[PDB]
């Protein structure tokens, strides 16, 4: 639950806050953790 | 790859997996002996020098071959994660032979068909969220979701007729996190997409989505 058109990082990916309320993420494998 | 299986020697025989900095990262497809085709996101912002690949390996850290890049060519109308693909053009040519060969492509202005299979392919985890990074590659076959239906999941601005969709109403098979870049195909191994974007992996009502190579053909034979 997020509020449309926000955006965020989850590590080395880019999240989108979509239409219906939830977060596209892309899909890359993150290294340096 | 959520809900799939260990892949066959020789049922991709274009796909390369790439890291960055010396670490797993994404997936692509090798187009010929010095292009491979990767999502934009992959690549746009970094540093072109991190990168290497690996073709004609089920391995993502041994055998086959391994190139450098040379340079990268993103989209021109990249942006957020529409016309989400990128060109890498390689330092080392590899050659077809053996256990490597070249992607033939979905054919121009093609869009994959509600309810058709198609099989996505990578090195990513094999759960949400999951700590998993498998060394062999994994694949799992899923259907075409219809892109009204994705709009109805995401939203219709999110998703473009330069992306199409797949997955399960009842979730259990996906791409996930470290999947980005690479193929997924038809039953004739057309390369239709790249991995690119989701809501978490295989989630029930939340398809994989997919930058569309039918939706932009054009892109790719122009840099290729």
């Amino acid at each position: 639950e997020c509020t449309p058109g926000q955006t965020k990082k989850q590590d080395c990916n880019t999240c989108t806050c979509t239409p219906t309320g939830i977060w596209g993420c892309t899909r890359k494998a993150c290294r340096t953790t | 790859i959520v809900g799939g299986t260990s892949a066959s020697a020789g049922d991709f025989p274009f796909i390369v997996s790439i890291s960055r900095n010396g670490g797993p990262w994404c997936g692509g497809s090798l187009l010929n002996a010095n292009t491979v085709l990767t999502a934009a996101h992959c690549v746009s912002g970094y540093a072109q020098s991190g990168f290497q690949i690996r073709a004609g390996s089920l391995s993502r850290t041994s055998g086959g071959i391994t190139s450098s890049l040379s340079s990268v060519r993103v989209h021109p109308s990249y942006s957020g994660n529409n016309n989400d693909l990128a060109i890498l053009k390689l330092s080392t040519s590899i050659p077809s032979g053996g256990n490597i060969g070249y992607a033939r492509l979905a054919a121009s202005g093609s869009d994959p068909v509600a309810g058709s299979s198609a099989t996505v392919a990578g090195w990513g985890a094999t759960s949400e969220g999951g700590s998993s990074t498998p060394v062999n590659l994994l694949k799992v076959t899923v259907p075409i979701v219809s892109r009204a239906t994705c709009r109805a999941q995401y939203g219709t601005s999110a998703i473009t007729n330069q992306m199409f969709c797949a997955g399960v109403s009842s979730g259990g098979k996906d791409s996930c996190q470290g999947d980005s870049g690479g193929p997924i195909v038809d039953s004739s191994n057309t390369l239709i997409g790249a991995v690119s974007w989701g809501n978490g992996c295989a989630r029930p009502n939340y398809s994989g989505v997919y930058a569309s190579v039918g939706a932009l053909r054009s892109f790719i034979d122009t840099y290729a």
